[PDB]
């Protein structure tokens, strides 16, 4: 019951978008896809599109996992934003490019008192027009829970590696 | 409803359990935030800055804690047995919140119980995503791992990065990180961004991926054994002496080329596993260093000594204590944010009191004594 | 022919003017290399490895230098007055290449002159492109620039990089480097490596593109008068009080936000220019660090004292001496290769001799004395 999609699929969507917010996570680090990600970033910025990064406090597997890797790829500090300072922007955003992030976006933190992820504040990726979701499979994140977002009309699953998928998305663009 | 934050009396402890940001949020929740003078001078949080945020600067430790319903400090209170009765200064029936190390320090728990204080051992915070904002282990370990690289670079006589120059080339340093928890992961990060070649090793299966995700190479040992090496909250087990042997032999190939070795390995309750023996430091080349973040609980290398930089066999074995304090000005505002996130949900809104929900998984697992009786199962 | 290298006897000098690699090439030029016992312990260069490269080893300093036709040191030899007469140990008539500090050390020059010693002061290497591989100022100031950032990070109670965490955002440190020379450029690179925000300033307008390529933001002060501030060799000149107040004012906006301040500015001949005054450190945040690499030349900050970390106005002001020696195991093999490149062009094809081409401006600008006659126009 899941809307899948290819790299060319996701290329059309972000090219025809006024505002993108990249939501990097642990998968982005594993694939080492941060140089490829900031490439996709400044091809979008070159054509005029508004790009920013939404960093969850506990993205990756350590404090500042996302920061150091984005810093390696020379994404400037002014584009990178913390949860509390960027959650409102999702409303005014056509696309939430969720690269290798799962638990960080999961709305079960506020719709499932029984779930262990409950209580933790999350990134409201659902408030954006549509949501891209790069991950190799349908496997759960660290916390081992199904994502409600995974299957619903405003979401699309780009199945594969985060570096190869994002490199394939830059090629589909110009 | 008074909440007081004293100065940390323990030697070599420049941190404080407060920041201006947290004082603003506290008084806004309905508190009167008191704080002893000079409390955060070692953390660059001046007396003036605290009163600006909305705090009363008390003169002595006694005056601050005398009429306080809540106390926040970083390290456990001192007892009369240790020469200074800090627990005596705490109001009867009050609420303490600090890093007690309650499991290893039974005396301080009995002293807090004789005064009917409700103590919350902040290190017993359950490992869940809901309570990672309340977790002092992570915030302080993370900075300690950064520090280890800064300290290794300091004592080391070559530069971390590779350099190509008119006068020739110098190779990068080679770092080996033993133990890849919160601390070791930030060490792999800090070394790797400084341009060093970074190897690392651990006993938990899900670590290999994590090391690679920062850009270091992993040293496997027994991929059929690391499978059952994790426990309840992600902690590691003991592995006997048949693994202690098997680790040192595969590691040895890389340890001989290692310039800086950072050891973070530590088992909860039990002392530290020996990962670098004296026999192994003989085979290390002169000019090397070992940063031992596990020194305060056995040490991963027996040669290391608390608070000293011992030098044996050509190797500067560094072994500072209280490493997060070596980053006190960043470490403190985090520590205070942990304390705040733990306390905020339990402030009764329309009344300005506090009630700690018993069924709250975060309260049950962290409470050590309450109303003059030891509560924690394991005590 | 015999070349020799002693251990450095001066306090805190862990460098050595040799490496296994550089010995290999010296033997290939037709030298016997003798090195003092434990000469390179501070640089992690072992006796075994020197001998493996093809070098004899002497037990003492005098024993290494006794019949040495040419001698390589790092720092200048100590005179009889200073403690130990090392100049006497050098064989009469031999050539001596090292950082002599000659323009400020006249006593050590004329002591070598008494023994027919032909001493080549390497710090006087002209600023021509082809002599960069022979330049010791340059190779060592590079490592000094890196070390400054490492020292700032050590003395700083916060962390350099930005980290979003569950306990909150720890902000990135703000480095600000005065003087974008060899050392300044490395300091920017190293601080950027550790995730800092790096401002910087200089009088030389060519330096602007350099800072921005490393990822830093430049502080403009006098767009017009900065083009009239560079010399033939590429080093700075004196700017006067007018510019010093337009700079001290323009940089103050960032200095009150600055956490680590690395100052590297030097003016050949004159003392080091004052870039941060005591009035300026009062405006700085408490917990800040200032690294003053020009402290042995007066300092860019008058509060700094050689060999001391000075805490005044809530600001640690570091002024380590011999900063390059705090990276000895890198500084040494680079110092050894500086000397190898200076000497190589003047060694005969097949003759076993050192004909130092007096026409070569590498040789003319360097030679302090020769055969008991001070040739340098000092
Ligand atoms: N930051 C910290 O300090 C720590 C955080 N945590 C926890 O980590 C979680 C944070 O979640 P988040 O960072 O959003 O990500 P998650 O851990 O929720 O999972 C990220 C997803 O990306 C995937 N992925 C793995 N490898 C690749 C690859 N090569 N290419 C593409 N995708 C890949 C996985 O899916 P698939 O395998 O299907 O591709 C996975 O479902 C929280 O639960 C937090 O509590 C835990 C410990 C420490
Ligand atoms: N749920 C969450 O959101 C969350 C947040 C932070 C941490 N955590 C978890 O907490 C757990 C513990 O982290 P920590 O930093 O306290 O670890 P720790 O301080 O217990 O020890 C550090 C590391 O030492 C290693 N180690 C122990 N004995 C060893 C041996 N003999 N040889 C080699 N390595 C050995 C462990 O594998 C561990 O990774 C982690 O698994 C982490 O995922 C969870
Ligand atoms: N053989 C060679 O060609 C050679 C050797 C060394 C340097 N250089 C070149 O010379 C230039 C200077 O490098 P250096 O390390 O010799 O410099 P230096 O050590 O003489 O001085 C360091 C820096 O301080 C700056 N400075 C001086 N007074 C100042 C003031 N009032 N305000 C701000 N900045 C001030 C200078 O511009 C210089 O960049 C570089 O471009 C370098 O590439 C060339």
């Amino acid at each position: 019951s899941v809307k899948a999609g290819s790299a060319e699929d996701a290329a059309f969507i972000m090219k025809n978008a006024s505002k993108v917010i990249i939501v990097p996570g642990y998968g982005m680090a594993v694939a080492q896809a941060q140089h490829a990600l900031r490439e996709m970033a400044d091809v979008l910025k070159k054509e005029g599109v508004e790009v920013s990064y939404a960093i969850h406090p506990v993205a990756g597997r350590m404090p500042g996992h996302m920061n150091v890797l984005l810093a390696e790829a020379n994404v400037p500090y002014d584009e990178v934003f913390e949860l509390e300072e960027i959650n409102s922007s999702f409303q005014t955003a056509d696309v939430a490019f969720v690269i290798g992030a799962n638990d960080v976006t999961n709305p079960a933190a506020k719709t499932d008192p029984s779930s262990p992820i409950y209580g933790m504040p999350i990134l409201d990726v659902e408030k954006a027009g549509t949501v891209l979701f790069i991950k190799r499979s349908m496997a759960s994140g660290y916390a081992g829970v199904e994502n409600e977002l995974f299957f619903r009309n405003n979401t699309m699953m780009l199945f594969g590696d985060a570096k190869k998928m994002t490199e394939q998305i830059v090629q589909a663009m110009n | 409803m008074k909440i007081a934050i004293p100065k940390e009396r323990r030697p070599g402890e420049d941190r404080v359990a407060i920041s201006p940001e947290v004082v603003k949020k506290l008084v806004g929740l309905g508190f009167e935030v008191i704080v002893e003078q000079g409390a955060g001078v070692g953390a660059s949080i001046t007396d003036d800055a605290l009163t600006a945020a909305g705090a009363t600067i008390a003169s002595t430790a006694a005056q601050a804690l005398s009429q306080a319903d809540v106390v926040w400090k970083v390290q456990r209170p001192m007892t009369a047995e240790e020469g200074t009765d800090e627990v005596a200064l705490i109001k009867e029936g009050a609420v303490l919140m600090c890093h007690l190390g309650a499991l290893t320090n039974r005396p301080v728990v009995e002293a807090l119980t004789k005064r009917k204080i409700t103590a919350y051992a902040m290190e017993l915070m359950p490992r869940i995503s809901r309570a990672q904002s309340m977790d002092i282990l992570s915030s302080q370990s993370n900075l300690a791992g950064y520090r280890a690289v800064i300290d290794g670079a300091y004592e080391f006589a070559r530069a971390f990065p590779m350099m190509m120059t008119a006068a020739g080339t110098v190779p990068p340093a080679r770092v080996l990180v033993f133990g890849v928890g919160v601390a070791g992961l930030q060490a792999i990060a800090t070394a790797k961004r400084l341009g060093a070649v970074v190897m690392a090793t651990d006993v938990r299966a899900a670590t290999k991926e994590q090391v690679e995700s920062l850009g270091g190479k992993f040293i496997t040992v027994d991929d059929e054994a690391m499978k059952t090496a994790e426990t309840a909250g992600g902690y590691a087990k003991e592995m006997g002496e048949e693994f202690r042997k098997k680790q040192a032999e595969a590691v040895l190939k890389e340890l001989v080329k290692t310039d800086i070795a950072i050891t973070t390995a530590l088992i909860p309750g039990k002392p530290a596993p020996v990962l670098i023996t004296e026999e192994m430091v003989t085979k290390m080349k002169p000019g090397s260093v070992i940063i031992d973040l596990a020194v305060e609980a056995g040490g991963n290398c027996p040669l290391s000594e608390p608070g000293k930089i011992v030098v044996k066999h050509g190797v500067k074995i560094v072994g500072h204590t209280n490493v997060p304090s070596r980053v006190a000005a960043d470490a403190s505002p985090l520590f205070a944010k942990n304390l705040l996130n733990f306390l905020t949900p339990h402030v009764d809104k329309d009344t300005k009191t506090l009630v700690m929900k018993l069924e709250d998984e975060t309260v049950s697992g962290t409470c050590v004594t309450r109303d003059g009786a030891i509560v924690h199962p394991a005590l």
